[PDB]
């Protein structure tokens, strides 16, 4: 009796480059954008991806050093080698960058910036501001601040372009 | 930012962010997106009488955080 | 006084070396070799300054 | 808790539903294993990830 492990059914493993190996010049980055155990892009070759981390923005191009990034509610840009830009907006998650030329961006929610609307964000922001004064306790204030920050980021992303 | 000092965990922060993001979605698409944030989960234990005693270990809604 | 900028430099190298050896333990040999190389290169400058000092002290 | 074992059903195909397991060790044990992988040559596949 030996139960399997759910990772055995997934054959698309992660390719980690060895320390003492020759370098390779890459022209494309394999992106893997995921939302709630669902991918929008499957190892798509792209020219670059811009992700807003906690410390600041990161522009990931092929060959970027191995790194882990804790995302914040913000836009995410993907520019293909053709010259086409695709912009999403994420609410949180992580981004794993591999020196072998892969970037796995696993977000709790990743939705097109077009799907978002402006007036809805404005009214929700006003409601949250009104409720902040009437916050039951400190925890409610922090939660309302979180929501207000998310809405402000959404509005800034929309107004930028 | 200030939510960590109050004991709020990271997962609850993610849930709040997603709920706000869904609330910011257009009218048409929200019908789909809202299905990924509506709480429909509860904790229960069977008592002697058969009633499903509901637990309060973790809040279900975001306003209860 | 030139040696003040030499010895300090050596420290800098070894400083960084430790940090590197902390985040790449399996690549210690190459880092140590490069650190020795840098130390010798700085010691070259140190010996130039020492030679000038000896020329001005013993003549 | 030493670990958190999740037991579920994996849907291989329309007529095949096996039983699969996810093991989630405690933060302390995970940290120890991660440090061992980062330092020691063992767990060579997680070396970069742990570091």
């Amino acid at each position: 009796h030996d139960l399997p492990e759910g990772f055995e059914f997934m054959e698309h493993k992660v390719v980690n480059k060895d320390i003492h190996a020759p370098h390779e010049n890459l022209e494309t980055l394999r992106l893997t954008l995921t939302r709630q155990d669902e991918f929008l892009l499957r190892e798509e070759p792209v020219k670059c991806v811009t992700v807003t981390g906690t410390n600041g923005e990161y522009g990931i191009y092929p060959g970027h050093a191995y790194k882990i990034v804790q995302l914040n509610p913000s836009p995410l840009t993907v520019e293909y080698t053709d010259g086409t830009t695709k912009k999403y907006f994420v609410s949180g998650g992580f981004a794993h960058i591999n020196n072998e030329g892969s970037c796995d961006v696993n977000t709790v929610e990743c939705t097109l910036l077009d799907d978002l609307d402006l007036a809805i964000a404005e009214k929700e922001l006003a409601a949250q501001q009104a409720a902040l004064g009437s916050a039951k306790d400190d925890k409610a204030k922090s939660v309302v601040e979180i929501r207000i920050s998310v809405i402000e980021a959404v509005i800034a992303a929309l107004k930028h372009h | 930012s200030s939510w960590r000092d109050h004991g709020i965990s990271y997962l609850k922060y993610l849930n709040v962010c997603t709920e706000t993001l869904h609330s910011t979605v257009k009218e048409s698409r929200r019908a789909k997106y809202e299905r990924w944030s509506k709480p429909c989960y509860t904790a229960q234990r069977p008592d002697g009488a058969g009633g499903q005693e509901t637990i309060d270990k973790v809040p279900i809604h975001t306003k209860d955080y | 006084i030139a040696l003040a900028g030499v010895g300090l430099g050596i420290g800098t190298i070894f400083g960084n070396l430790l940090v590197a050896c902390a985040r790449q333990p399996n690549l210690t040999k190459m880092l140590f070799n490069y650190a020795i190389l840098g130390f010798a290169l700085t010691e070259a400058i140190g010996l130039f300054a020492l030679m000038l000092a000896f020329l001005m002290l013993f003549s | 808790a030493d670990r958190y074992q999740v037991i579920f059903n994996r849907f291989v195909s329309a007529g095949v539903q096996r039983n699969a397991v996810y093991n989630i060790p405690s933060y302390e044990k995970w940290k120890e294993d991660l440090a061992d992988a980062a330092s020691s040559d063992n767990q060579k596949n997680r070396y970069l990830f742990a570091n």
